[PDB]
RNA sequence: AUUAGGGUUCGAUUCCGGAGAGGGAGCCUGAGAAAUAGCUACCACUUCUACGGAGGGCAGCAGGCGCGCAAAUUGCCCAAUGUCAAAACAAAACGAUGAGGCAGCGAAAAGAAAUAGAGUUGUCUUGUCAUUUCAAUGGGGGAUAUUUAAACCCAUCCAAUAUCGAGUAACAAUUGGAGGACAAGUCUGGUGCCAGCACCCGCGGUAAUUCCAGCUCCAAAAGCGUAUAUUAA
């Protein structure tokens, strides 16, 4: 055992282009020998960035990351968008919100469901 | 409720539960491959009795019958790939000779001990659950862990592992620690 | 005549149980008993001789 | 079928006979059915008679069949 | 002797169908008179109120009192005779308890020494009868 | 389910089919209903009221009350699977959905799998006993984090400059048994045909292989008894 900085190389596969979407569909998968813990999410994508030579970091798009039992390997998938106007059209509400630029959550569904059965006894301006 | 998640039993309790020499021979299998309980012997005897339950079927069939050819050679395969069978037998008559200390020789807990990596049986156990063994890179804890020929040259300690190229253990980590304290 | 119920329980001195160092379990449990009936008319609990 | 009774009108009652097998007793019985038929006066069939009859659309209560052949 | 005919399945559809009747065990899992007569009403447990303590001799050449208690069973208010089945366990029960009875073993028949005995006392005032025999438990109120 | 084979038995319950929406009837609209979170009437039950009057249908999901031997949260979400629909997603601009999914509860059942491992010296080759020394690992505490709709589990880690932790490892395994069937005591106290055990045969009336206990031993083991059905026997 020698100690030495904990780097991590990614590697895809199963790599599609999907022009229908504007994006680049892949599997990547992280190997994070020495590595304390899980790889953050942000690091993963600044390395994508740098690998796929993409000029903005925030167009790529990565989701359901599993650590392999054992230690050292990490898959997840990816998506990396033509421009970041095309993953803010197309992402899922969700995964922009974990990426930052999400919508503001919307009021609890109960309370929803109460003032729409109210308003089914009114008619006119007062529903 | 709508889950379609199949799952079945693996073994079967003997009809007799008090005979002599059935205890006594388990006993020396507990004894001899370090088991936790009579439930690992018995379900090798059902893993044995399903073989045998096919080959039986099988060589009632014709030796041309396209059933017995596909399955026969898949049987056949198995047996050799988990070092069940010798290379030297290749009739489906040599599954039913198959004996529970056949199946037992080829858990990870065996191979273990057999491969020298642990003192005794219970060593090896103790070592395959506190993930110290890897079998092709791949850390298994899982003592009843049945290794195919293939991958028998492939075990050995850990990389993530003190005995591997792993970080110290625990002792000597804590260790440490209260020295670095006082 | 219902009176006597529980007669010999009530009767019996209480002995309380000895305290004694714990046996393994599991696993090296089944390696003690291996090691006592083999490696070392067979009689499991032969006791000492009453009358 | 055979022909079984002849007593309504333009119509027959025949009787298919068949073995049915029971598979604990590997095992036949004698079992029959009755159909109603209905018998076009181009046909003239006894008792005892064996015709072909075709499905054809429900002509009464219990008729789905016609007489298509007699043979005596 | 039987019949052996090809065609002759019929014969012995109805010989086996009449002589089935001629088992006990069979004519009672397909009759009601059993069920009808079954305090619990094909149930395993059921629930009563302890109406008397009594004590039931034991039976030749045996010699004892079996303590039993006579319950009402909450479901059908039928009169039953149920055993207490410990050590001065007879002390845990009283009157107007209300007790979970079960079978005694033999499915319906009567049970060792104690006569016309067929259930015995699991459960008492919602809690285990052998557990407060072994003072794992304690009576409630 | 059980099963050499033949059979025996279960099928309210996820999929298909049918039927019902307290009990009956009748009907409108509509392509399609004899619809019930549609209407009409009667019966039973029942709610509000200012007494003139007006309502209700959980065998949907949660929840109650009863009934019973007997069966969870008045939770989160539309992220996935679908359905409907004027509807792709986005842009002041987020469709509904107790279908469905996710968590809570849940020893029905199923899978994997801890409760220690290596020696040291001495004592009574192996094997016991004492002590005595090394490592190792989880249970658990946490995180740059990961997961997830969001959380929670599971996985990863205890530095990558830089990260908590076993010795009585008190982090302490139980459930039944020890005459026979049936594996395991001709042990020691107590009781004395009593109390009690005992599925059956039987044990107990002063020296109990069977009760109540203690010790020791046996079987299965995170499981083990009991009752009732059922299959084999
Ligand atoms: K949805
Ligand atoms: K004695
Ligand atoms: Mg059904
Ligand atoms: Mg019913
Ligand atoms: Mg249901
Ligand atoms: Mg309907
Ligand atoms: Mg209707
Ligand atoms: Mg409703
Ligand atoms: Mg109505
Ligand atoms: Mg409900
Ligand atoms: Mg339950
Ligand atoms: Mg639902
Ligand atoms: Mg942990
Ligand atoms: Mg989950
Ligand atoms: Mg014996
Ligand atoms: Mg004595
Ligand atoms: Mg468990």
């Amino acid at each position: 055992f020698q100690k030495k900085k904990a780097e991590v190389c990614i590697r895809t596969s199963q790599f599609k282009v999907n022009k229908l979407l504007n994006r680049k569909q892949f599997i990547v998968e992280v190997n994070h020998p020495h590595w304390c813990g899980t790889v953050p999410t942000q690091l993963i994508r600044k390395k994508l960035a740098t690998l796929y030579k993409v000029p903005d970091a925030s167009q790529v798009s990565l989701f359901g990351f599993k650590t392999k039992f054992g230690g050292g390997k990490t898959t997840g998938f990816g998506l990396i968008y033509d421009d970041l106007a095309s993953l803010k059209r197309f992402e899922p509400n969700y995964r922009k919100t974990r990426m930052g630029f999400g919508k503001a959550r919307l009021p609890a569904r109960k309370s929803v469901k109460e003032r729409r059965n109210r308003n089914k006894k009114l008619r006119g301006k007062a529903k | 409720m709508r889950n379609y998640n199949n799952f079945n039993r693996v073994w079967k309790a003997p009809r007799r539960p008090f005979e002599k020499e059935r205890l006594d021979r388990e006993m020396k299998l507990c004894g001899q491959y370090g088991l936790r309980c009579k439930r690992e012997i018995w379900r090798v005897n059902m893993t044995l009795s399903k073989m045998r339950r096919t080959a039986r079927l099988l060589l009632t069939l014709p030796e041309n019958h396209p059933r017995r050819l596909l399955e026969g050679s898949a049987i056949m395969r198995r047996c050799h790939e988990y070092g069940f069978l010798d290379e030297e037998k290749d009739k489906l008559d040599y599954v039913l000779s198959l004996t529970v200390p056949d199946i037992l020789e080829r858990r990870l807990q065996t191979i273990v001990f057999k491969a020298g990596l642990a003192k005794s049986v219970h060593h090896a156990r103790v070592l395959i659950q506190q993930r110290h063994i890897a079998v092709a890179k791949q850390i298994v804890t899982i003592p009843s862990f049945i290794v195919r020929v293939s991958s028998e040259r492939h075990i050995a300690f850990a990389d993530a592992s003190p005995f591997g190229n792993g970080r110290t253990g625990r002792v000597k980590r804590v260790r440490a620690k209260a020295a670095k304290r006082h | 005549s219902l009176a006597r119920a529980g007669k010999v329980k009530n009767q019996t001195p209480k002995v309380a149980k000895q305290e004694k160092p714990k046996q393994p379990r599991g696993r090296a449990l089944k390696r003690l008993k291996y090691t006592r009936r083999f490696l070392s008319k067979v009689h499991m609990n032969k006791q000492p001789p009453g009358k | 079928g055979v022909v079984h009774s002849t007593k309504m009108h333009r119509t027959i009652i025949i009787r298919r006979n068949y073995l049915h097998f029971i598979k604990k007793y590997q095992r036949y019985q004698k079992r029959h059915k009755s159909l109603a038929v209905h018998c076009s006066p181009a046909f003239d069939p006894k008792q005892g008679d064996e015709v072909v009859i075709g499905q054809c659309r429900p002509l009464s209560k219990t008729i789905r069949y016609n007489v298509l052949e007699v043979v005596s | 002797t039987k019949t052996n005919g090809q065609n002759a399945a019929r014969k012995l559809v109805r010989l086996r169908c009449r002589n089935r009747w001629a088992d006990k065990g069979w004519k009672r899992a397909h009759t009601f008179s059993a069920r009808k007569a079954n305090p619990f009403g094909g149930s395993s447990h059921a629930k009563g109120i302890v109406l008397e303590k009594i004590g039931v001799g034991a039976k030749q050449p045996n010699s004892a009192i079996r303590k039993c208690v006579r319950v009402q069973l909450i479901k059908n208010d039928k009169k039953i005779i149920a055993f207490v089945p410990n050590d001065g366990c007879l002390h845990f029960i009283e009157e107007n308890d209300e007790v979970l009875v079960s079978g005694f073993g033999r499915s319906g028949h009567a049970v060792g020494d104690i006569p016309g005995v067929r259930f015995k006392i699991v459960k008492v005032s919602n809690v285990g009868l052998y557990a407060l025999y072994r003072q794992k438990k304690e009576k409630p109120r």
